[PDB]
RNA sequence: GCUUGAGUCUCGUAGAGGGGGGUAGAAUUCCAGGUGUAGCGGUGAAAUGCGUAGAGAUCUGGAGGAAUACCGGUGGCGAAGGCGGCCCCCUGGACGAAGACUGACGCUCAGGUGCGAAAGCGUGGGGAGCAAACAGGAUUAGAUACCCUGGUAGUCCACGCCGUAAACGAUGUCGACUUGGAGGUUGUGCCCUUGAGGCGUGGCUUCCGGAGCUAACGCGUUAAGUCGACCGCCUGGGGAGUA
């Protein structure tokens, strides 16, 4: 799982590596890829919009059935996969008409194991039901927002989001920032926590990680003049402001939320 | 912990709370965790009843008189 | 006013205080007293007299309800607990039965392992 | 001073609690084997029978209520 | 195999609807080859104190003969059936008769 | 823990008749079948330290079994190691 | 060869023995609301603190974390550390009855290996209560203490690590023998359950005490008595369990 990486070169003194011999290895499911072209951070205008991407090893896309609405039929899972895209395993599952789908390999999926979706279906990990059939306190994730959309919530490694409680028509779920909120009792959502659990004991070791992760340097404020950045400047390491974003508004701290259309589902924020 | 105590009471009558644990169980337990002192505590107590059954068995003396 | 009928009397007497409140048969409370209001900032609240003195002075501002008969409940250990059972006695309250919710944790958090 | 096991074949049961309702106090909790005789193991047998009692709401934990 | 001694309290509106269960259940322990040696149920009684509120459920007895598969079924169907208020499953408690 | 029906199976594979079970051979059958039984129980749970030291236990008392033998009769102490299949 | 040591097996028993997973109730805290008011709290007395933004009190609902009131017992189990709500799963040991089987398969162990309270350390969660550090109040000649109000690590969970304690019956392990008394707990045989029983015998066990031993206190069939085997360890105090 977790295998750190003897030090025989420095940048390798401190890799910490996350391998999984249980994946596949060669060429992933052909007919559920497509292209995707970098972008680098430029929107259709041409500028840099957000600043440290670009670059890194080139991928494609893995079309990750979210939506699950293959209802009734049973599905065995083919093959564990790769998704570079992503921060979760991908599983290949086989539904017993001759379908082949890629989702977000649960948390204790195998090889040929089965999985089922569907308003009947019962509650192993990897079932996805309306979240008005599954059990109240159960841990649910790859969760819908609105009822068909395809799933939203809890979609990346070792998360999970929580049914603290239901309500009539409104299901209340404590939210991995630890931010209660409410959903829309039909919103389907598969059961159990999502694998690559382990995805966050994985150090990258060196510079190079990053540059081909897709990362790109980050200048700090106090390395540029004043006319690049509010902070900068200075004969030597000077601070002396309070610290803020590039383009002014404050951080270390300044609320930014402020959706006033989505605040009748917050029952908490986070904290 | 709870008596109806019909009207023609005129009485304190609640021998079953000093009798049962109000006080057994509240005031000791009310601070001092410690995690030891129960044995200790448990065992000189235990010496004494030991000690009051062996008060019992040679409770034969003379008065001095 | 609301002309209430009966009710309950909790009488919470800790080591240091020793407060009598009146409450009635859904729980909502009528009027209150506490040795430490009643006078006897101190080193005197935490004797059974001021406990009485509170029973008394917590039986005024209830006789605006007409409460009839009280169900005293008492709570925790103390010099009160008993006179103030006295006092609610002799202030002309039926005392229909003398109970107790005194809270005892079924060896639940750490107690504070306080003076040496 | 009476053990009812003295007699009682069919061991300690959790649903004859009108068996069991002799070996608690007014408030709902176990009495000691001091005070009520019973031998020692049917003691901790019956402790447990009214622990399981307990659990399956024959009987309170406390008198609260 | 085991003989393991199963309780269930069901809340009172599936009192009213009870028996389905006790088919289902005897059911299961059928096709597993065990074999049932009680059905005491004994009604509605009212709880010493009130289990999730709405007390006074229905109790149902059944002292099973069978493999831990049958218990896993019936166990995994209590916990997520919500007529069922606590059941609790024992151990061998040697299969008895009627004197509740 | 070896159930009554498998430690039978045992003494008739390993013994002279279905009284012979206190042999030398058929203690170390025992012995070895439990332990290969536990194996995976510690092998599962990985914590069960006083558990852990029954099967410490066990195997030192196989081994003492076995170096009995060894000592008494070569032949069927080689014999006994092929058929359980220890120390290879 | 042999069975008196040592084991294996058949039947059961008692248990906070162990690891894994569920779950219940009381209670402290927090959150939201209801009623209600000027006090709460704390102490030797106070004050910091909390309170008219409406607290403390009482009621209902919800969340979450830790430990399991009574049973509770020098009671039990475990090699020692240690282990106490209930239920389920995998698991070790002990011991009793009778009978059978092997036939010295034993005892003790340098080095080695493993387990090893609490604190502490790394990684990740969690965080109700308590609480080093810390801050304030008070005491005081001072008070970087006791005391009070707060409060972070930590205590909690998983996985590693440390490898120490007054890790102490300050009593190395195994075996034999040597007067007694009352107990506790767990087996079992016999006789009348003749009616809450009486007579034996196994295990673990607490206290008094005899011969003996000891410098004395004391130990006293669970020896610190009489011996046998193997191990560890000591050789004036401090320096020093330090360099």
């Amino acid at each position: 799982a977790v295998v750190k990486c003897k030090p025989t070169s420095p940048g390798r003194r401190h890799v910490v590596k996350v391998v999984n011999p249980e994946l596949h290895k060669g060429k992933p499911f052909a007919p559920l890829l497509e292209k995707n072209s970098k972008s680098g951070g430029r929107n259709n205008n041409g500028r840099i919009t957000t600043r440290h991407i670009g670059g890194g090893h080139k991928q494609a896309y893995r079309i990750v059935d979210f939506k699950r609405n293959k209802d009734g039929i049973p599905a065995v899972v083919e093959r564990l996969e790769y998704d570079p895209n992503r921060s979760a395993n991908i599983a290949l599952v086989l539904y017993k008409d001759g379908e082949r789908r890629y989702i977000l390999a649960p948390k204790g999926l195998k090889a040929g194991d089965q999985i089922q979706s569907g308003v009947d279906a019962a509650i192993k990990p990897g079932n996805t039901l309306p979240m008005r059939n599954i059990p109240v306190g159960s841990t649910v994730h790859n969760v819908e927002m609105k009822p068909g959309k395809g799933g939203q919530l809890a979609r990346s490694a070792g998360t999970y989001v929580q049914i603290v409680a239901r309500d009539g028509a409104y299901v209340t779920l404590r939210l991995r920032s630890g931010e209660m909120r409410k959903v829309e009792a039909d919103c389907r959502a598969t059961l159990g926590e999502v694998g690559n659990a382990e995805h966050m004991l994985r150090v990258l070791g060196k510079a190079g990680a990053a540059r081909w992760r897709g990362v790109r340097p980050t200048v700090r404020g106090t390395a540029m003049n004043p006319v690049d950045h509010p902070h900068g400047g200075g004969e030597g390491r000077n601070f002396g402001k309070h610290p803020v974003t590039p383009w002014g508004v404050q951080t270390k701290g300044k609320k930014t939320r402020s959706n006033k259309r989505t605040d009748k589902f917050i029952v908490r924020r986070r904290s | 912990i709870k008596v109806r105590e019909n009207e023609p009471f005129d009485v304190a009558l609640r021998r079953f709370k000093r009798s049962c644990e109000k006080a057994g169980v509240l005031a000791e337990v009310r601070r001092r965790e410690f995690y030891e002192k129960p044995t200790t505590e448990r065992k000189r107590a235990k010496a004494s009843a030991v000690k009051r059954h062996a008060k019992k068995l040679a409770r034969e003396n003379a008065r001095r008189t | 006013r609301k002309q209430v009928s009966d009710g309950v009397a909790h009488i919470h007497a800790s080591f240091n205080n020793t407060i009598v409140t009146i409450t009635d048969r859904q729980g909502n409370a009528l009027g209150w007293a506490t040795a430490g209001g009643s006078g006897f900032r101190g080193s005197r609240k935490s004797t059974p007299f001021a406990a009485q003195v509170a029973a008394e002075r917590c039986a005024d501002a209830v006789k605006e309800y007409g409460i009839k008969n009280l169900e005293v409940m008492v709570k925790g250990p103390g010099p009160g607990r008993e006179s103030t059972i006295r006092a609610l006695n002799a202030a002309g309250f039926r005392i229909t039965n003398i109970t107790d919710v005194t809270p005892i944790p079924h060896n639940g958090c750490r107690p504070p392992k306080k003076r040496r | 001073f009476c053990r009812f096991t003295a007699e009682g074949v069919q061991e300690i049961d959790y649903k004859d609690i009108a068996t069991l309702k002799n070996y608690i106090t007014e408030s709902g909790k176990i009495v000691p084997s001091r005070i009520t005789g019973t031998r020692a193991k049917y003691q901790r047998q019956l402790a447990r029978a009214i622990k399981r009692a307990r659990y399956l709401s024959l009987l309170p934990y406390t008198d609260r209520h | 195999m085991r003989h393991y001694e199963i309780v269930f309290m069901v809340h009172p509106d599936q009192s009213e609807q009870v028996p389905g269960m006790i088919e289902r259940y005897t059911a299961a322990i059928t096709g597993a080859e065990g074999k049932i040696h009680r059905l005491e149920d004994w009604g509605r009684r009212q709880l010493a104190y009130p289990i999730n509120k709405l007390h006074k459920a229905h109790y149902v007895l059944m002292n099973v003969e069978a493999p831990q598969e049958v218990i896993d079924e019936l166990e995994t169907t209590f916990r997520f059936n919500d007529a069922v208020i606590r059941s609790m499953v024992m151990r061998t408690k040697h299969a008895v008769t009627e004197a509740s | 823990s070896l159930s009554t029906e498998a430690t039978a199976k045992i003494v008739s594979e390993f013994g002279r008749d279905a009284n012979d079970t206190g042999s030398t051979e058929v203690q170390v059958a025992l012995l070895t079948a439990q332990i290969n039984h536990l194996q995976g129980h510690f092998a599962e749970h990985k914590k069960d330290h006083h558990s852990r030291r029954g099967l410490l236990r066990m195997v030192s008392q196989r081994r003492k079994l076995l170096d009995y033998l060894k000592r008494k009769d070569v032949a069927r102490y080689t014999q006994l190691i092929e058929r359980l299949g220890l120390r290879r």
